[PDB]
């Protein structure tokens, strides 16, 4: 469910434009306690660079949370914004002021763009394309933002111009649900600078370039239900960028890569990927709650590793992209921990497994039914003694019969091929239709 | 290629390692180890090299 | 981003490229170098309506969805025959010929 | 209102910057020079005729193309040049049934 304890300062200062507003509205619609602070910080962003599409949608949720008596927000707001803070309201003289001010800024930037083209300066044209691309995003023109970034590709002359241009197309391709275009642009941005310049950004590095190309591709791979490819590229990034102005927060890459590799890899693969690599150690050291999961999974401590998983589920559900992935990734981690636990055993007791997973005898019997059809193990449930036994066939029975069935189809398909080639000799083709 | 015994750029970084180890800060110890490879390629074998 | 417009005047179209929300006085300077005429004699119109020099194209109705490169918008042109405007109405294109009935 | 504009900028040029296309009904289609380089017959006229490539008298006489056919041809030249060297959305071109049969014969003549 929702969680009242959540830092909204870091979750809002990581992205900008439409991503900052959409990330704040999903928290207020899911968490009733974090609804006033979520709508107040989202309304403050509309003051800078006014618009008309995102100014009428935020106020629609504020009127349904204060005037309606069906929610808990009634004793404090009293159906009026005059309650402690003073968020920007919506009246008659406000829908017109938010449209005339936004149009005035568009005429000033469009007039200056025509003057920069006549001066034959490729530096003034590329700089003006970034200001026009981010202006059409908050207004509502999703198609006009891609036309400004596409025209700046012909004004490049350095390696920094290609990286800054390719990063802008990814932001527009996210709203359009174009996951195939993001994977096709991260490869071009990695061959031009030859991975963090040609010497490694002098000696000391403050903002790594490889981290920017590795963090933008992880968001498109996670939404496409590709946990195998997303967990193999997030381990090469290092904690050396100091937050992000328009990307994911550094406190979320450890969870995005830590939860994806926990469902596709076993215990031996985790000690060589997320442990042996020194690049992923800097991201796991910031959040100690994620590093203890790998250690508890290797020491055969499935009892304490499961209780810590549900404790952080309430905080991850408040997100926008990780929320729909709580029903597909959680079922795979629990299924993977049960297969690795039954590998050394062969006759596990139902009374001992029910007390280890903090369950009961009624819930343990239902878990064994979904572990044989979905899992890759081979166990037998003996209801006469409530003991998970094991009854497997002989190795020579499943091998001689499988090879004999394939040999019969091999001779049948070979003899049937001669019948098809027999009519093709005496000039007899297809004459049925 | 004459007399040795006298390094300042590596002595400052070596003094921060003995202090950061008491606070258990692996984020700063990893950055100081990469900067010590450039100085190691220009010094003989004194005492700071072993630190 | 960029929009294209056509300046038609008595069966004579003029293809001129301009910005989305640019000044109206900047568009008249481009036609000066191609027609050898002063910009003060030209008068730009939009659906039979006189425009102003202080306004811009974005405030009238020249958007990206209207003045698309695949289908531009008609822009009126009026010179100075004496002291007032000259042209105001133009002539549309011709009609397609008779299609071969043997193909249908 | 606001914003700095340029007097002699943008796409301003002399007589050699824009070309002329004479239709069959008396229309005069004056477009840019870079937009007429998509076809093959129009580009061959600028390279010739003739030992004078540039002379401020460039014109195109089309006695087989009327006015409604060349109207979509000039719009097709701008659509082809603008939607290149980029990576943005490309909308569909509205083609009429009575014009599609006429545009196919003009595309083979212009080598485009």
């Amino acid at each position: 469910v929702e969680n009242p304890s959540l830092d909204l300062e870091q979750y809002a200062a990581s992205y900008s434009g439409l991503m900052r507003i959409e990330r704040l509205q999903f928290i207020a619609d899911h968490c009733p306690t974090l609804r006033v602070e979520a709508l107040k910080m989202a309304l403050s962003f509309v003051q800078r660079t006014f618009n008309v599409d995102m100014y009428e949608e935020i106020h629609r949720k504020l009127s349904e949370a204060t005037r309606s008596s069906l929610r808990e927000l009634q004793n404090a707001p009293d159906a009026i914004p005059e309650s402690g803070v003073e968020p920007p309201a919506l009246d008659t003289a406000w829908v017109e002021a938010t449209r005339k001010k936004a149009l005035l800024k568009l005429e000033k930037l469009d007039t200056d763009l025509k003057n920069y083209k006549g001066n034959s300066i490729k530096e003034s044209i590329r700089r003006g394309h970034d200001d026009l691309g981010d202006h059409y995003l908050d207004c509502g023109d999703l198609s006009n933002a891609l036309k400004c970034y596409s025209r700046a590709r012909d004004y490049c002359t350095s390696a920094k111009h290609v990286i800054n241009m390719c990063l802008n197309v990814i932001k527009v391709s996210v709203y359009l649900q174009n996951w195939s275009h993001v994977l096709s642009y991260v490869s071009k941005a990695e061959s031009t600078p030859e991975i963090a310049e040609q010497r490694g950004e002098r000696d000391s590095q403050t903002q790594a370039i490889l981290t920017k190309l590795k963090c933008a591709a992880g968001l498109a791979e996670l939404a496409a239900r590709k946990y195998k490819q997303a967990a193999k590229c997030l381990l090469l990034a290092s904690f050396d960028h100091c937050d992000f102005p328009e990307l994911l927060s550094p406190s979320n890459v450890a969870i995005y890569g830590g939860l994806c590799a926990l469902a596709t890899f076993d215990r031996q693969e985790l000690q060589r990927n997320v442990i042996s690599s020194s690049s992923f150690k800097l991201f796991l050291e910031l959040e100690p709650q994620v590093r203890d999961i790998i250690f508890k999974f290797y020491e055969s401590k499935y009892a304490s590793c499961l209780k810590m998983l549900d404790e952080m589920k309430d905080n991850l559900l408040l997100d926008m992209y990780l929320a729909p992935h709580v029903r597909t990734l959680y079922t795979q981690i629990r299924n993977r921990a049960l297969i690795q636990y039954f590998s050394p055993y062969v006759s596990a007791d139902m009374h001992r497994m029910a007390a280890a997973f903090n369950t009961t005898v009624a819930a343990l019997e239902d878990e064994l039914t979904q572990l044989i059809l979905e899992g890759l193990i081979s166990a037998r449930v003996d209801s006469h003694s409530k003991i998970l036994y094991a009854r497997d066939v002989d190795q020579r029975s499943t091998t001689f019969e499988k090879s004999l069935l394939m040999g019969k189809e091999f001779q049948r398909r070979a003899k049937a091929m001669m019948l098809r080639a027999a009519v093709l000799r005496n000039q007899i083709h297809v004459k049925s239709p | 290629d004459d007399l040795k015994k006298g390094t300042q750029l590596l002595e400052i970084y070596a003094l921060e390692i003995q202090m950061y180890t008491a606070q258990k800060n692996n984020k700063k110890l990893k950055a100081l180890y990469e900067q010590s490879l450039h100085i190691k390629s220009a010094i003989p074998h004194p005492l700071i090299m072993g630190v | 981003m960029d929009v294209f417009l056509m300046i038609r005047r008595h069966k004579t179209t003029i293809f001129t490229d301009a910005k989305e929300s640019s000044t109206v006085f900047e568009l008249k300077r481009i036609v000066e170098g191609i027609l050898k005429r002063p910009p003060d004699e030209q008068r730009l119109y939009k659906d039979d309506q006189l425009l102003d020099d202080g306004k811009t194209l974005g405030e009238c109705g020249f958007t990206s969805q209207t003045a698309r490169p695949q289908a531009p918008a008609t822009v009126g042109l009026a010179f100075r025959a004496d002291d007032t405007f000259e042209a105001l109405c133009i002539e549309p294109f011709s009609s397609p010929p008779e299609l071969p009935d043997v193909m249908k | 209102m606001d914003g700095e504009e340029k007097t002699y900028g943008g796409c301003e040029g002399p007589d050699a910057m824009y070309v002329k296309l004479i239709s069959s009904d008396g229309h005069e289609f004056i477009v840019k020079r870079e937009h007429a380089l998509t076809s093959g017959t129009i580009k061959a006229m600028l390279s010739g005729p003739g030992q004078f490539a540039e002379n401020e008298t460039n014109e195109v006489n089309f006695r087989e193309i009327p006015s409604h056919v060349l109207s979509k041809v000039c719009m097709y030249f701008t659509y082809k040049v603008r939607y290149t060297n980029s990576s943005t959305e490309i909308p569909e071109f509205p083609i009429a049934p009575e014009i599609a049969l006429e545009l196919l014969m003009a595309a083979n003549f212009l080598d485009c």
